[PDB]
């Protein structure tokens, strides 16, 4: 005769994200516009990395 | 896979920093005291900051390559300038003179030699006839290699510094209209990059008074009192304002054409009644125009005029020569919970529903800034003293100090455990305080930004805070309808009847329900306003 | 006793929101609307499995038409991050240049409530 | 550190579920349990919220209405009497159902019944000293 | 009785938990998209089609059936179209047919429903059974008569604030959540009217245009 | 009213006078912006040569040249060509980037306005490089846009400080909390409160309008030029709007 | 008219069951001593007496609001306030009127308590509508229609405002008239059947 | 027979809808409620909004009962009501029972 | 061809015109109805285990999200209606109610 | 395969178009009228499930054009004139006027109905000597149409009358498409200054695609009281041109 009950906080099954994309570490977008230079600077620092060895 | 310890977190801290390089090679425990500064200093730093880069270098300067241009803005500049017949066409003619010799010095820099020649011919004859002018501009005319410009002595201050030049806002917003009006790009980078124009602004223990309000019926919703106590507004569930005289005098309107709280049909006449001089005032106003629940009324500083926000997420300004809408500002898609004005009446502000808070003019329909960072709703706003930071409350249990002019926040208190639905500044500017479903009020010190003071005693909701004119007393409402004014300073006492002994001072909780305002007034004055029955 | 299981599930949530008193009706509203969104719910399931052409639904249909409501109905302000954005494009620009007033100036008329309709005529 | 959150009953949404003609399974049963419980404590924290902003303790069926409109979903009618709404037990004893009584509309329909109206608002002042 | 008193709150669930992970591909010339803002035109269906292949890959698919291409770009058109009619109607009169068909969006006929040749002309000149010249200009000569606007008036070119306003009230033209909440926003930090000084200043300009005129 | 705001501009004028011409003067490492404050207070001293022209304006264009700085750099090059980023190697080497169109001007608007962008400093980090100084990046801008000499500079080498903003801030918390621990919502707010304080203007509490106005003309002075019409004219004659005007021609 | 309309509505149930328990007892076959002539419902204190000597259907009549009328300027005094717990009864009221004009005469109290409050959103709507344009109307000084009520009229699928006389023409005059007409035939019928000649 | 104008039409339009409920949804969204036209015009729409709904109901009433006379009582249902509801986007799911 | 704001603006009205705000602002907006609509299409093929993102996809979601019906492409997929049956146990709690309202 | 192409090119220019019809016009028309006569039947067999019969009957297709009483009284109209022509090919031949009006008779509450009902051409228009090429054009569009709808995979079926309604209702459904493609047509190209121009319209130079999709556009929205200021109440259906 008790109300079921859970020990966390309930979730919701799906929800509504906004779109977002998270481009690396903590960082997320809305718009597509920084995929093209995001792909050309990820390159860019490959590179100087390579050099250096 | 752990909650982190209290260190951990100084330990992130510090790893950012160093990575950041704010702080020296080591333990920066000298480091951490520049936590404040006066008014001659914060100058400096501004200062300082405003001339460690260039606002605008990427858009401001043309990007065709047509070396023709630069004689044809300086010959419209020129011809614009002759025809004029105001006084800004005088105020706005110093400025030729950098113009030319920085166009000149910029062409030599790059640009073939057919065009600078063509230049100096066409504009040469107009820096002779005073004295200290006429020896560079002579100095220019044998000038044609980058040699030249560092070689020479006079042009490298030029090259290397600024020129200044003063104005008034007219005759600057006299430039910006020419300046706007067809492509001038060339101008516009000599500007940004050289030039340096000034634009400055042209030429005994204390008595309560108590008020109650009978008929309301679960409607009333706030109330306040204006400065010069002589006016008194409510607002209402059902969308209204209601508004009496402290005085003895009466209210009575003025003739005004239009009322948008009215409804014409084509057929009707705009017509000024005369059968009016029979009304000859009256005690009671209604204000109408909000469409949904009001939640905050405000009197400008000197009483000329009242503001409010509504559920209809709308802020509308009353002027009360007529007691009629008059002004609209429409900056937000969520219902508005709360507002403020600025000490001087400058500014307002307001938070909403969509997690944010703006700034405002009282002469610009549409937001100045945007205050956003909070997680949740806005509920809490009040400027500082001196209307230059701004805190704001919300559910999320936290508060942020803001910058005013610049619009990030400077400050973030944690530490309460349910929402806030109050802030208060001190008179001097020390302090802040601030409560919520906690039933724990909390004044911050602003400078160290670390906890001050905990007072406890109330058992339910805090929903008002205020100072003494000298930051002598603190008072507060509480939802169990009472009113508990508190004393901070040294004077210490041995009263311990709960948690707080020392500085709770007086409790008040007379015949009377829901409480809605606390005030202070010049000499010991505490207005307070709410609902009773029996 | 006199309640179902219902009611009190619907009263103990109230009560953790923090709400003291209130309206009876309002557990009967309360107990609606959870039926609405469970049938409405379970109505999209339907199309959308028959449109995968395939037996009895099971979770996977579930899940889309609850995502697909998500994207419409129960909706709220969006976060944090796009705000800062929009703040940072919008701080940039200059504010107002103080200076003594006889009061506060207010903004100008062709931007104010005080323009008569212009088809009404006026009389004397 | 241990809390609780009552949340409905798996034979309940079974049983909303039937009345559409669908037989669920086990685990479907628990995630729609689950995703109306989320959206029933959603709705009501904000309806909460309309109330904070009002100085008064009972949260009346307009809040959740607004609360409701505000978050883009339709809105529930027929619960804004302000009068209590007895729910009956069948005779087995675990089947509940509101009373709904027909009524005959012409006997409302011919009736003069004169409402009072509302009396204006006052304010008197009361001065004290301490 | 009040530590318990916060434990059980509501915990909204972050919307960002649930975001999309980003992968970078090979950073190519012909990899490109387009965007509208970018190009200040409505996509073209060969431009559509690089967009909407790029995006199907991070979702696992092969290419597109070359008819949902028409479709996306006939629904893009034709939803610009319905917030442009949301907006147009807010300063425009118009017809109905049916009840619910709007065509004819000038300002013309609109007979002022309180004249009594208004009211007679109404039931006539409106229910046509379902036109020599001379007859045609007397009739539009009455229905111009009729609708009472002797000294018609014009608006400025449409602005931000005409537009926060019809989406503000209709709100049915874009159903999505997250279409609407993003672009309203934006929308809001776009209003704009000249202040004070800037209106001088067109006094001062209009000033000494009259002049140089005479 | 009138007398009081009158007595705040008085006094804000003075201020002004004052620090412009009596600067106050205020470690093993001494900061980027130290050393700008110093350059500041020398310059002070100096006077100037020409009557109307003032020596301390350019703060950061002269304390360049006083060292060696690490800087990112920007190529702007001319007619439709693009944009493109450069890195200095320690090894006297370089490395460049594909050439972006003039069109997707989506970080020209941050160079434009002196903010730091958060997607720069998330792989900036991940260059083993010291290029940060007090949070803010110094990057030199190099446009062949304006040239016909065909020299070997050919280049308006400027300097501009790229300060960091709120978005970044909340860019570091997201990051800082992604370590393997478990972090509640009370804590993600201890850390940011503390980062907010440790990085934060020294604040000016003090009770009078003075400070307000002061504040108000030094900002405005530094931002009057970015009205919303003075931004739609520059990007009425941008390259992107030419390049779609050709297109009307047919 | 409402009123006399759910009156004869109730005479004329009244008179068809009298008639057909007649007619089928007497097709069969007090039963020797039938009912009684009803009672006619006693027309209205105003129509009646529209139905005075003008007889208003003459010719060159003309008939025109005076502009100087109270209602014509739309004159009056501020309605009488009352709270949201009075008017919710009086809407309720009105929902039964309607309800029974149409045809019904019961109905399940979740029926008539759910078409209430249908109402209040419809009346929620219709006025914020009407405050939207009022305010637009006010800054830029002009309107799309004559008058903001035309506007509010066109948004909310109604035609025009001169549409509403129509729909009284049809839904009510004409019903009202309709139903006149029939009741005096029944009458006519149970009088015929009554008390053969 | 005669055709005045709409204003001298509009004075015999009695609503069934009390003058006193229409201010009170004018006090709402901001309005002095003084005008009789305008009370009389809103008290009209309402008017003619519910009349859709009750003839629209009355209809779906009488073709229920069809396969499988004048002389009934004539009752309103919720299975009457959902359908005419639905044509102007109102979707009316309501419980049975709970437990 | 090629295609702009003011050919869909004459459409709908040929006297009027845009502000430029409002110009850029519409082209956000399409940008975002696009990347909406796309990736909820996508999904729905995703549903089917399908490998191709077929029209039907795109139908089915802008009837059901946006009540767009674009007319021009066949009626292969318009499901026909059902009869919406009741199960034993519903009707059998809605025959006791009734008893226990009767008496 | 079946398809109407030809003969929609030619019903078209009957109705106010050019002397040559665009074809992909008329292929577009095909599939618009297709689909809406499928969604017709559909809501249709809904209709007659209420009255237990499994049978699609006249009077259910009656029921649904039940508002409109204009096109309501058209079809009555056309109704009179087919009981008259096949009784003049041959219940006496009252029989779809019976079926209609005792309907109606059933339905009405307010004598609305009725008064569409009650208020020398068959004579004037008939001196000639038709004495059966009628009769076959007749047939061959009523078994190509049958086959053309593919109704017969459907839990249930029109039966013999309703379908010379529901090929009246296709019919009808051309008219009025190509009514509101001309009125659009009407507005985009006038750019009229003079008053006098704009007024006038209350009464390539072919219909191309663009006009009948920016038509059907238009006429798909339909205005609710409920919507303002949300988006909870959408009338999620398709508006039907004919009924």
């Amino acid at each position: 005769l008790d109300c079921h009950y859970s020990g966390h906080h309930p979730q919701p099954a799906s929800f509504c994200t906004f779109g977002s994309r998270q481009i690396g570490r903590g960082y997320y977008v809305f718009d597509s516009r920084w995929n093209r230079l995001r792909c050309a600077l990820n390159l860019m620092v490959e590179k100087h990395l390579n050099a250096q060895l | 896979m752990k909650r982190v310890r209290t260190e951990q977190i100084q330990m992130a801290v510090s790893c950012y920093l160093k990575r950041r390089q704010y702080v020296d090679s080591d333990g920066p425990l000298k480091q951490g005291l520049r936590l404040s500064q006066t008014a001659e200093e914060m100058a400096a730093n501004l200062t300082v900051q405003s001339e460690s880069g260039c606002a605008n270098i990427v858009s401001a300067a043309p990007c065709q390559a047509e070396p023709q241009q630069y004689e044809v803005q300086f010959g419209r500049l020129r011809n614009f300038l002759t025809d004029s017949d105001s006084q800004h066409s005088h105020e706005v003619m110093p400025l030729l003179y950098p113009l030319f010799v920085y166009l000149h010095l910029n062409l030599v820099q790059n640009s073939p030699k057919s065009t600078v020649e063509s230049f100096y011919s066409r504009f040469h004859g107009m820096f002779l006839q005073n004295a200290s002018q006429k020896d560079v501009i002579e100095q220019l005319q044998t000038t044609q290699t980058i040699q030249d410009i560092l070689s020479n002595f006079k042009l490298r201050a030029f090259l290397d510094n600024k020129y200044v030049v003063r104005l008034q806002e007219d005759s600057y917003n006299y430039l910006i209209r020419y300046l706007q009006s067809d492509n001038n790009t060339a101008l516009c980078k000599v500007l940004t990059l050289h030039i340096h124009l000034d634009v400055q602004p042209a030429k005994s223990l204390t008595t309560i008074c108590f008020y109650a309000f009978y008929n309301t019926e679960q409607l009333l919703n706030t109330a306040e009192i204006s400065p010069d106590s002589k006016l008194l507004a409510a607002g209402f569930d059902n969308s209204c304002i209601k508004l009496w005289s402290l005085r003895s005098k009466k209210l009575k309107s003025e003739p005004h054409q239009v009322d948008v709280s009215r409804i014409h049909l084509a057929c009707d006449i705009l017509e000024e009644e005369d059968d009016e001089d029979d009304n000859a005032g009256t005690e009671m106003k209604i204000l109408r125009g909000h469409c949904g629940p009001v939640y905050s009324t405000r009197f400008l500083a000197d009483s000329s005029g009242l503001l409010s926000c509504s559920e209809d997420m709308s802020i509308r300004y009353w002027d009360l020569g007529s007691f009629t809408n008059t002004v609209l500002y429409q900056g937000h898609a969520y219902p508005v919970w709360d507002l403020d004005i600025s000490p001087y009446s400058l500014y307002f502000a307001s938070g909403s529903h969509d997690r944010t808070a703006r700034l405002w003019s009282f002469d610009r329909t549409y937001p100045l800034r945007i205050y956003a960072g909070h997680l949740a709703d806005v509920d809490c706003v009040k400027f500082h003293p001196n209307s230059n930071y701004l805190a704001t409350g919300s559910t999320d249990k936290t508060v942020r100090l803001w910058s005013a002019q610049q619009g990030n926040s400077v400050r973030l208190f944690t530490g309460h455990r349910g929402p806030v639905l109050s802030l208060a500044f001190s008179p001097n500017g020390k302090y802040l305080a601030s409560a919520g479903e906690d039933q724990r009020l909390k004044l911050w010190d602003l400078a160290s930004g670390t906890l001050y003071k905990e007072l406890r005693g109330h058992t339910d909701n805090i929903t008002s805070l205020t100072f003494s004119p000298d930051s002598g007393l603190i008072a507060s409402a509480s939802m169990d309808n009472s009113v508990r004014v508190w004393d901070i300073r040294n004077t210490y006492c041995s009263a311990p009847a709960d948690g707080s002994s020392s500085e709770l001072v007086g409790v008040y909780t007379g015949q009377m329900s829901n409480v809605l305002s606390v005030q202070f007034m010049a000499c010991n004055l505490l207005l307070v306003t709410g609902i009773t029955q029996e | 006793k006199n309640a179902p299981r219902d009611a009190l599930v619907m009263a103990q949530i109230l009560k953790d929101m923090g709400i003291t008193e209130y309206e009876p009706r309002v557990i009967n509203q309360m107990l609606e609307f959870a039926f609405r969104y469970v049938t409405t719910i379970l109505d999209d399931a339907k199309i959308y499995s028959s449109h995968a052409k395939k037996p009895n639904v099971d979770a996977d249909d579930v899940r889309l038409a609850i995502q697909c409501r998500a994207d419409q109905s129960f909706t709220s302000p969006p976060p944090r991050d796009f705000l800062l954005d929009i703040a940072r494009q919008k701080n940039q620009t200059p504010l107002p240049l103080i200076k003594p007033y006889a009061g506060p100036r207010l903004p100008p008329d062709r931007y104010c409530l005080t323009a008569p309709n212009y088809r009404l005529k006026s009389l004397i | 550190e241990e809390r609780r959150f009552v949340e409905i009953p798996r034979e309940s949404v079974r049983l909303m579920a039937e009345s559409t003609g669908l037989e669920l399974s086990d685990e479907v049963a628990a995630l729609l349990a689950e995703d109306v419980c989320y959206r029933l404590r959603e709705a009501t924290q904000n309806s909460s919220q309309f109330m904070k902003h009002t100085k008064r303790r009972k949260l009346t069926v307009e809040d959740f209405n607004r609360a409701l409109r505000w978050s883009s979903v339709e809105a529930v009618c027929g619960y804004g009497s302000q009068e209590a709404l007895p729910m009956r037990p069948a005779r087995e004893g675990e089947l509940y159902f509101p009373e709904d009584r027909e009524v005959n509309l012409v006997e409302l329909a011919l009736a003069t019944n004169i409402p009072k109206g509302c009396a204006e608002t006052a304010v008197r002042v009361h001065v004290s000293y301490l | 009785s009040v530590r318990q008193k916060f434990d059980h709150r509501f915990q909204p669930q972050n919307p960002l938990s649930g975001a999309q992970q980003f992968v970078a591909k090979d950073p190519q010339d012909d990899d490109d998209l387009k965007l509208c803002s970018h190009t200040m035109m409505l996509p073209t269906r060969g431009q559509l089609e690089g967009r909407m292949i790029v995006t199907a890959y991070e979702h696992g698919l092969d290419n597109v059936t070359e008819e949902a291409v028409s479709a996306v770009v006939y629904a893009v058109e034709n939803h610009l179209k319905d917030i442009l009619t949301s907006v147009v109607s807010r300063r425009k009169a118009y017809r109905l047919r049916d009840g619910h068909f709007k065509y004819a969006f000038g300002s013309n006929v609109t007979p002022q429903p309180y004249l009594k040749n208004s009211v007679v002309a109404y039931n006539n000149l409106i229910e046509s059974p379902p036109p020599p010249p001379d007859d045609a200009e007397q009739q539009a000569a009455l229905l111009l008569a009729c609708s009472g606007d002797t000294l018609p008036a014009s608006l400025p070119p449409v602005n931000m604030y005409d537009l926060f306003e019809a989406l503000q009230v209709h709100r049915e033209v874009i159903p999505t959540h997250t279409v609407y909440a993003l672009n309203i926003e934006r929308i809001i930090t776009k209003l704009w009217h000249p202040n004070h000084e800037e209106l001088q200043q067109d006094k001062v300009h209009r000033q000494r245009l009259a002049a140089k005129e005479g | 009213m009138q007398q009081a705001l009158e007595l705040a501009l008085d006094r804000a004028e003075y201020v002004i006078e004052s620090a412009r011409q009596r600067p106050p003067k205020r470690s093993g490492r001494k900061s980027v912006f130290q050393k700008l404050y110093d350059l500041y207070i020398e310059e002070c001293e100096k006077e100037p040569e020409v009557k109307k022209l003032r020596r301390n304006v350019n703060l950061l264009e002269k304390l360049v040249m006083q060292e060696t700085l690490s800087c990112l750099v920007v190529n702007l090059y001319p007619g439709n060509e693009g944009y493109s980023l450069m890195l200095r190697g320690k090894n006297g080497s370089d490395s460049e980037t594909i050439r972006l169109p003039y069109e997707e001007g989506e970080l020209l608007e941050y160079l434009d306005a002196e903010e730091l962008p958060p997607i720069l400093v998330d792989l900036l980090e991940k260059s083993q490089v010291n290029i940060f100084h007090c949070g803010c990046v110094i990057a030199e801008i190099r446009d062949y846009r304006q040239s016909s000499n065909m020299k070997s500079p050919g280049y308006q080498s400027r300097h501009i400080l790229l300060r960091p903003t709120m978005q970044t801030l909340i860019c570091d918390v997201h990051s800082i909390t992604s370590d393997n621990h478990k972090w509640t919502q009370e804590d993600k707010l201890l850390l940011e409160s503390q980062l907010i304080l440790a990085t934060a203007e020294p604040l000016c509490l003090d009770p009078s309008i003075a400070v307000t106005c002061t504040a108000n003309r030094l900002l405005y002075n530094k931002q009057k030029m970015n009205t919303r019409p003075m931004k739609r004219c520059f990007k009425r004659y941008s390259r992107s709007s030419l390049n779609r005007q050709q297109d009307l021609s047919h | 008219p409402c009123s006399l309309t759910i009156h004869t509505i109730q005479l004329i149930q009244h008179n068809r069951r009298l008639r057909n328990l007649i007619a089928t007892a007497q097709a069969q076959n007090x039963x020797x001593x039938x009912x009684x002539x009803x009672x006619x419902x006693x027309x209205x204190x105003x129509x009646x007496x529209x139905x005075d000597c003008k007889n208003p259907n003459a010719p060159f009549q003309i008939r025109h609001s005076d502009p100087e009328s109270d209602f014509y300027r739309g004159k009056g005094e501020p309605v009488t306030e009352l709270s949201w717990h009075s008017c919710r009864q009086l809407l309720y009221q009105a929902v039964a009127t309607i309800l029974a004009h149409a045809g019904f005469d019961c109905a399940n109290e979740s029926v008539l308590e759910t078409l209430t409050d249908v109402a209040h959103e419809y009346c929620l709507k219709f006025t914020k509508l009407l405050r939207f344009a009022v305010d637009r109307e006010a800054r830029l000084g002009q309107t799309p229609f004559p008058d903001v009520m035309e506007q509010v009229f066109h948004e909310v699928g109604i035609g025009s405002v001169l549409s509403l006389q129509k729909f009284w023409q049809h839904r009510i005059k004409d019903y009202h008239s309709y139903m006149l007409q029939i009741s005096k035939q029944l009458s006519e019928e149970y009088e015929r059947i009554v008390n053969p000649e | 027979t005669p055709l005045v104008d709409f204003l001298m039409q509009l004075e015999d339009y009695t609503p069934t809808i009390p003058d006193a409920v229409t201010g009170y949804y004018l006090n709402r969204a901001g309005f002095e409620a003084s005008d009789p036209r305008i009370i009389r015009l809103i008290s009209l729409a309402a008017q003619k909004f519910i009349s859709d709904i009750a003839n629209d109901a009355l209809q779906h009433c009488k073709m229920k009962g069809t396969a499988s006379s004048k002389d009934r009582k004539y009752t309103l249902t919720m299975e009457d009501l959902t359908p005419a509801l639905s044509e102007y986007g109102i979707n009316v799911k309501k419980p049975h029972y709970f437990t | 061809t090629k295609k702009k704001l003011q050919d869909l603006v004459r459409e709908v009205d040929p006297n009027e015109q845009l502000d430029e705000d409002v110009e850029e602002m519409l082209l956000q907006i399409a940008d975002d109805f696009i990347e909406s609509v796309v990736t909820a299409a996508c999904q729905l093929a995703r549903h089917r285990k399908s490998s191709t993102l077929e029209v039907k996809d795109v139908q089915l979601h802008l009837e059901r999200q946006w009540n767009m019906w674009i007319p021009g492409f066949g009626s292969e997929e318009i499901r026909p209606y059902k009869k919406a049956c009741t199960t034993e146990a519903h009707k059998q709690r809605m025959a006791l109610i009734r008893k226990t309202t009767k008496k | 395969s079946i398809s109407f192409a030809t003969e929609l090119q030619s019903m078209m220019y009957s109705l106010g178009d050019a002397r040559r019809p665009l074809h992909e016009t008329a292929v577009l028309v095909e599939d618009v009228v297709h689909t809406q006569l499928i969604n017709l039947l559909q809501q249709a067999a809904e209709v007659s499930q209420l009255r237990g019969a499994r049978v699609i009957t006249p009077e259910d297709l009656l029921f649904l054009m039940r508002k409109d009483k204009k096109k309501l009284r058209r079809l009555l109209k056309y109704m009179f004139i087919r009981d008259y022509k096949s009784k003049i090919v041959k219940n006496n031949a009252n029989k779809r006027q019976k079926i209609a009006q005792d309907f109606l008779n059933s339905i009405d509450q307010t004598g609305e109905l009725l008064a569409m009902f009650e208020d020398x051409x068959x004579x004037x228009x008939x001196x000639x000597x038709x004495x059966e090429s009628r009769q076959l054009s007749f047939s061959k569009k009523a078994s190509k149409f049958r086959d053309w709808l593919d109704c017969s995979s459907m839990e249930i079926k029109p039966n013999v009358v309703a379908m010379e309604i529901l090929a009246y209702l296709a019919y009808e459904t051309v008219a009025q498409l190509v009514d509101l493609a001309l009125l659009v047509r009407q507005d985009m190209v006038t750019k009229a200054g003079d008053p006098f121009s704009h007024a006038i319209s209350a009464t390539s130079d072919a219909i191309q695609p663009c006009h009948i999709r920016e038509a059907i556009r238009r006429y798909s929205h339909r205005i609710g009281p409920l919507s303002p200021f949300t988006n909870a109440y959408r009338r999620n259906g398709m508006a039907f041109l004919a009924c």
